[PDB]
């Protein structure tokens, strides 16, 4: 995964549903998509859980990188703790060797 | 200067954070 949209939030929950688990290696920097996948990994309680001040930035982020309005960014908020819930397939590639 | 622009870099990643919160509120 690199940047991307919010189809590819959708992408990512299919990919990693799928069984056998093909593992989503997120690389960061790139920004917009994979930067919520990758600010939900680096802040991350266990699986989908992230914690509110980080949820409403990411709702922040849904509703200025992604322009869904808030409730729509709640949406994908869901569909962020149903991918996020799999952090073992999530590989982020935080460059900064 | 790897350590300390590391650091620099690391601490206004709280400050971009902290003004796009303020942009919320505001």
């Amino acid at each position: 995964i690199v940047e991307g949209g919010p189809n590819v939030i959708s992408i990512v929950l299919e990919y990693l549903r799928d069984t056998p688990p093909v593992p989503v290696v997120v690389c960061d920097g790139s920004g917009r998509a994979s930067d919520i996948l990758a600010f939900g990994h680096k802040y991350s309680e266990e699986g989908g859980l992230i914690n509110e001040s980080l949820r409403d930035q990411l709702l922040v982020t849904i509703q200025k990188t992604f322009t869904y309005t808030r409730t729509q960014a709640q949406h994908l908020f869901i569909i962020l703790m149903e991918c996020m819930k799999k952090k073992e397939l999530i590989t982020v590639f935080r460059m900064g060797h | 200067m790897s350590m300390r622009l590391e650091e620099v870099n690391e601490r206004e990643h709280s400050m971009k954070a902290s003004l796009q919160t303020v942009d919320i509120r505001l």
